[PDB]
């Protein structure tokens, strides 16, 4: 009774430790990349231009505000630094 | 100080004042006429990496 395997996967199985080393390398780059990208957002962020306006304006407001709104609001004359080396402008001419 | 009819005129920049033109140095043309990155270039470039830069809207 000898149970051996077939010919034509006993030829093929040959070149699967390759395969196996490919897929190890391939997780390995695929979990790093997904762990550099998640790390800093607690998670896996839509593109921005995979999104509607209404929700780019949303999702854009808060960082809007929190970066421009209140400085500009709470700006006084000796807050600027005297190097020039302030914010650039959102849209810059 | 100069005088308040100057400070009008110098203020004054429409003759019918039914239409709203707010002032642009330039128009946003990218995504839709809007900003992806509302940040400084160190924090767009760090926030990539580095966990903090984020402030979770939600
Ligand atoms: C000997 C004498 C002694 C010497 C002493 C030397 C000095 C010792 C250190 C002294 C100082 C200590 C200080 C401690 C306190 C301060 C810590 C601090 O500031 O950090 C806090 C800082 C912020 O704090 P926190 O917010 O509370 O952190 C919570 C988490 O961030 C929250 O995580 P999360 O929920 O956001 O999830 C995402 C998180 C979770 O992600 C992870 O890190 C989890 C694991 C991801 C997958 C890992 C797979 C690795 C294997 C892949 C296949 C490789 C095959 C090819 C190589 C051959 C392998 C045999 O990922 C990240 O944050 C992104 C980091 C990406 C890491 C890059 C990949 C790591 C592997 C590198 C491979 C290099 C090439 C191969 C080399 C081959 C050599 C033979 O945290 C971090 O940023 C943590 C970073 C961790 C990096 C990874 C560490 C390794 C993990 C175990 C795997 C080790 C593999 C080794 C392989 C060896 C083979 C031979
Ligand atoms: C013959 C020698 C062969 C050597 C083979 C080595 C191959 C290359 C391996 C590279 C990857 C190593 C990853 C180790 C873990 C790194 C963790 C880390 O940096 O934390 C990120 C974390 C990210 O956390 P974070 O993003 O939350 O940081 C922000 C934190 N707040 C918001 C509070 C400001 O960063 C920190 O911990 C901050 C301090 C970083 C200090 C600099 C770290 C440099 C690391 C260099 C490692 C070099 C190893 C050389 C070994 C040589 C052996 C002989």
């Amino acid at each position: 009774v000898n149970t051996a395997y077939p010919t034509p996967l006993k030829t093929i199985l040959k070149t699967t430790p390759a395969f196996v080393v490919y897929f190890v390398f391939g997780l390995g780059f695929s979990t790093v990349i997904y762990d550099v990208v998640y790390h800093p957002k607690d998670r896996i962020e839509r593109f921005y231009f995979r999104s509607s306006k209404f929700e780019r304006l949303s999702r854009k407001r808060d960082e809007k505000l929190r970066h421009y709104f209140k400085p500009a609001i709470e700006w006084q004359p000796w807050y600027n630094t005297s190097t020039n080396n302030n914010t650039r402008p959102l849209l810059r001419y | 100080v100069h005088g308040e009819e100057y400070a009008q005129k110098m203020q004054k920049r429409f003759h019918q004042t039914d239409i709203w033109a707010p002032f642009r140095h330039r128009y946003a043309y990218m995504y839709n006429s809007s900003n992806k990155n509302v940040k400084d270039y160190k924090q767009v470039t760090l926030s990539r990496y580095i966990n903090g830069f984020d402030k979770f809207n939600v």
